[PDB]
């Protein structure tokens, strides 16, 4: 939910695990995503376990409809979101992580895996632009509703 | 015995309670963030030469 | 009645205002994919001369 | 381009709205359109919302706002720096040095 | 405004100009502006530049030094006694007016910030105008005064969306 | 009869092809040259002046005698207008010789009396030497030793302000000494200027060099060093791992009074400072740096002022002139007021009751001034990364090891 | 491990709160400015290395 709210795009996934001793095909296109520290070595140690289905949505011609009369008036709602202090914590969550990873990235490069740095760097790189993102709403705010005047 | 949690202000007689709490969090983050990088920029600086 | 212009002349301020906002945004999401497709191509020239 | 999207929908539509309003003013003023002491008041009760929030308090926090925002985004800025300095670093250290 | 025009002209004529030494009135006039911009780097060095020829000939440059010597030790007094003592109209003295009232403003907004509670007499003599003018000036200002003690308490006074769009632009790629 | 053929062979690869023949023609020139080639500048600007200028001009410097008789001042004038609107577009290739002539009208100018003109025409040199971000170019030091020499800083700033990246060589014309040279006089600009942070990242340059034997030009900046680190930080900033070995064998133990120096700095106690500055004195002022060690007396006593802050919020002026160890709180009160003043520390003064009150609170981080700030440092950090992205590219299309 | 600022003229010690905001903006402005210095003279030392700018020994 919290990467949901501050990329503003769903993030979800189905998945089916193999039965004990059954061994998967070449097919695991594993799609990246930034996996903390904490979780990082039960992930490696579970990931081949299980596959991921793909996912698709729907909605009834009804749903439809009515979403775009909704629209004629949640559009309200998209210049009012306030996301950058909605989900805080998991910035700074992801920061706290972030900065245990570049330990271990300093680390890799102290004496002697392949090249955490480059992780490290697209994980900072993706909650920095999601930041900026929520600044962006919040100036097209002020842009909008504060610099009118009389 | 951190029953309460304040302070005394002796020369004003009163007890100024603990309740200033703000996103505290981000900011200590930011701070290891910071210590980090500076040793990491060190190291990286440090490889050539 | 006579001053019912300056609540249009408000009104226009910020039609104008949205009409700036929106431009932006335009302008700015073009420069985003400007940047990016450049980039690619770059990458696509550096990539061809690993061959070499 | 997929995140303010959004945004520029919403902001075309309010943008419709706005200029709707607009126009009854213009027609009601102009004349032949039937004026309203009633619609136009409320037209004028929504003029003199704008600007929604000016106070001094709201000012500290917007800019305490972006500037956390701007300290992130130069700390991310210093850590891609940092990579792009590793992999030069890198480099240089096979093609133009013996390690 | 229009000083620092004059003051890259004679910057400019500083090397353009010579023939190995540059024109005493020019001198005279970078000496006076080098003192207006507060760059006693700059000043000290000129200074030091000129030749002891144009030093014993022009005895005015050494009047105008005379100003950068109290300049650099910071002592006000001396600087206001020291701006008014030397004449040369049309080159140097338009100027040293500016500096005069570019002192002024310096050493009133230094006791603005610098000082909680000051000796009515130290603030006279740090702004140069007598006790009497500068109590005048800050009662009328906003400063609180207080008389038998003789203190004075002064009084301490896309353009966003493309930066950020550049900034993204660069961390995403 | 020969220097009658060679400016027709001049004139042959003017709007041609390749100039390589050319350089091979300034790099025979004549050996034994004589005075006609005078009369041949008369009839030499043709196109732009040409190349052939620059080998002539180079040989009248050569000669090591004269160099143009008592009427020198004439091929002055003649150096001049070949570098304000002749200057050229192979001079890429013809470096050599044209950082020899800025070198040794240097050298010339030098040996005479007064180098101002030398800086404003040597400006011209460099700037059509270098590329668009400059290049460390030879010439850069020259400029710095003139400004250095005809007491003027301010017109040799813009190429020092500069982090130019690549030193310009081309067909040599570059010496580990002129680096040195460039940064150890561009420190003591900086130093002169009392801007410190420069100054100190000048010296720290001019130490990190790569060294086989120890120079003077690598001593005195080391020294220079120490002081500017005194005077800017509480204490001796640590010099790179990657410095060379003979600054810790041999350069360290030459300077000995200098560690001496920061080792008292380090106890906070002014009066010791002053009996070790009287101590050496002798030694300060042969280095020809006495000022600076003054300045670190008076860092010494701002450092020790500064350390009330962390302590004190209402301190007595009586109780800091015999905390500091000034003598008076008339002293002490001129100290507090010109450190607000400079921006040194975050204090008021309170004359009534003679006491000094410490803020210690510039800024909330809430201003625009910051975003303004935050956005120039990042856009420094967008440039760097931007730089580093261009070497990589360069270096990935070079061959594989 | 006291926290405090004395007020020698009234005689009272007064505790010390740290601005987070302030001080985490303080550091991370200042190694932001330590790293640019390194950058600059790692650039340099990358331009020496490649030039082979070194003092002889003769």
């Amino acid at each position: 939910p919290t990467r949901t709210i501050s990329a503003g795009k769903v993030n979800l996934g189905a998945f089916r695990t193999y039965p004990k001793g059954y061994k998967p095909p070449d097919e695991g296109p594993s799609e990246y995503q930034t996996i903390p520290l904490n979780k990082i070595e039960d992930f490696g140690v579970h990931c081949k376990q299980y596959y991921a289905l793909e996912v698709s949505y729907f909605k009834s011609s009804l749903d439809r409809k009515l979403l775009e009369l909704l629209w004629n008036k949640y559009w309200v709602n998209t210049l009012s979101s306030s996301s950058l202090l909605t989900n805080a914590d998991y910035t700074t969550g992801q920061v706290f992580d972030l900065s245990e990873k570049l330990e271990q990235s300093e680390a890799q490069l102290g004496r002697g895996s392949e090249d955490k740095l480059a992780k490290a760097t697209r994980d900072s790189c993706k909650t920095t632009i999601e930041a900026i993102h929520g600044l962006m709403s919040q100036v097209i705010k002020d842009k909008l509703f504060n610099q009118i005047n009389i | 015995d951190n029953t309460i949690h304040g302070r005394i202000d002796q020369v004003n007689q009163l007890l100024e309670l603990d309740h200033q709490k703000r996103g505290g969090a981000r900011y200590t983050a930011l701070d290891k963030w910071t210590n980090q990088l500076n040793s990491l920029n060190q190291a990286v600086v440090s490889k050539l030469a | 009645r006579q001053d019912l212009s300056a609540i249009a002349r408000t009104l226009q301020e910020w039609c104008v205002g949205c009409e700036v906002v929106l431009s932006g945004i335009e302008e700015q999401v073009s420069r985003a994919n400007q940047h990016k497709e450049q980039q690619l191509g770059l990458k696509q020239q550096i990539e061809s001369e690993v061959a070499n | 381009a997929e995140h303010l999207i959004a945004q520029h929908s919403a902001i075309k539509m309010l943008h419709s709205r706005v200029k709707l309003i607009l126009e009854y003013v213009k027609a009601s003023e102009a004349g032949e359109v039937p004026f309203n002491h009633e619609i136009l008041r409320e037209a004028y009760a929504l003029c003199h919302c704008l600007p929604v929030l000016s106070t001094d308090k709201f000012k500290t926090d917007f800019y305490d706002q972006c500037n956390d925002v701007g300290l992130m985004a130069y700390l991310g800025t210093i850590t891609k720096t940092c990579n792009t300095m590793n992999q030069f670093v890198n480099k240089f250290n096979v093609l133009y040095d013996r390690q | 405004f229009s000083f620092k025009k004059l003051l890259d002209q004679c910057e400019n004529q500083e090397l353009e100009a010579p023939g190995g030494i540059a024109t005493p009135p020019v001198y005279g006039q970078l000496l006076a502006l080098y003192l207006l911009h507060n760059d006693m780097n700059n000043a000290r060095y000129l200074w030091k530049r000129i030749p002891p020829a144009i030093k014993s000939a022009n005895s005015e440059l050494g009047g105008i030094w005379s100003v950068g010597q109290r300049i650099w030790q910071r002592d006000f007094p001396g600087i206001y006694t020291t701006i008014n003592a030397h004449q040369w109209s049309e080159t140097v003295q338009p100027i040293m007016e500016a500096l005069r009232d570019a002192t002024r403003r310096r050493a009133f907004a230094l006791v603005s910030q610098a000082y909680t509670s000051i000796i009515a007499d130290d603030f006279a003599a740090f702004v140069g105008l007598p006790v009497e003018e500068a109590v005048k000036g800050i009662l009328e200002q906003g400063w609180q005064a207080d008389s038998t003690t003789r203190m004075v308490l002064p009084r301490k006074p896309e353009q966003q969306l493309a930066r950020l769009t550049d900034y993204v632009a660069f961390l995403e790629n | 009869s020969a220097l009658e053929q060679f400016v027709n062979s001049v004139r042959q690869l003017s709007a041609q092809g390749q100039m390589t023949q050319l350089c091979e023609l300034i790099n025979k020139s004549g050996e034994l040259l004589a005075k006609n080639l005078s009369h041949l500048d008369t009839v030499l600007g043709a196109l732009d002046v040409q190349e052939h200028s620059l080998g002539v001009l180079a040989v009248l410097f050569v000669k090591f005698s004269m160099p143009s008789v008592p009427d020198f001042e004439t091929l002055f004038s003649q150096v001049q207008l070949f570098i304000s609107t002749c200057n050229g577009e192979h001079i890429r290739y013809a470096t050599d010789t044209f950082a020899g002539l800025c070198h040794q009208l240097t050298n010339a100018l030098v040996e005479r009396k007064q180098p101002l003109r030398g800086i404003g025409i040597l400006k011209q040199a460099i700037d059509k030497m270098q590329m668009n971000t400059n290049q460390l170019t030879s010439i850069h030091a020259d400029l710095c030793q003139l400004c250095l020499l005809a007491k003027c800083f301010k017109p040799a700033l813009p190429y020092l302000d500069v982090d130019m990246m690549d030193i310009c060589k081309e067909n040599g014309a570059y010496d580990a000494k002129h680096f040195l040279c460039y940064y150890y006089y561009g420190g003591m600009i900086y130093t002169g200027l009392k801007n410190f942070e420069r100054a100190l990242y000048f010296y720290e340059q001019a130490i990190t060099t790569p060294a086989m034997a120890v120079s003077h030009i690598m001593l005195e900046s080391y020294k220079k060093y120490i002081l500017v680190s005194l005077i800017l930080l509480g204490k001796v900033q640590q010099l790179p791992k990657y410095t060379s070995q003979i600054v810790g064998r041999f350069i360290k133990p030459l300077s000995n009074a200098y560690h001496e120096l920061a080792q008292v700095y380090s106890t906070n106690n002014p009066s010791e400072l002053r009996n070790l500055v009287n101590k050496h004195s002798e030694t300060f002022t042969r280095d020809n740096n006495m000022g600076l060690v003054k300045q670190c007396l008076s860092s010494l006593y701002k450092k020790n002022i500064q350390r009330l802050t962390k302590t004190f919020l209402t301190l007595s002026l009586q109780d800091m002139a015999s905390r500091v160890q000034l003598s008076g709180p008339q002293e002490a009160e001129k100290y507090v007021l010109h450190m607000i003043e400079d921006g040194e520390i975050f204090a008021s003064i309170n004359q009534k009751d003679g006491m000094v009150s410490f803020h210690d609170n510039p800024e909330k981080y809430n201003n625009p001034a910051m975003l303004h700030n935050i956005d120039q440092e990042m856009l420094k950090c967008i440039e760097l990364d931007e730089r580093l992205k261009a070497m990589d590219q360069e270096i990935t299309v070079n061959p594989q090891f | 491990l006291i926290s405090a600022r004395v007020d020698s003229h009234s005689k009272i010690l007064y505790a010390r709160d740290v601005d987070q905001r302030s001080t985490t903006f303080e550091k991370s402005l200042l190694m932001g400015k330590e790293f640019q210095r390194r950058a600059k003279a790692m650039m340099l030392r990358a331009a020496v290395l490649r030039n082979q700018i070194h003092v002889k020994s003769p």
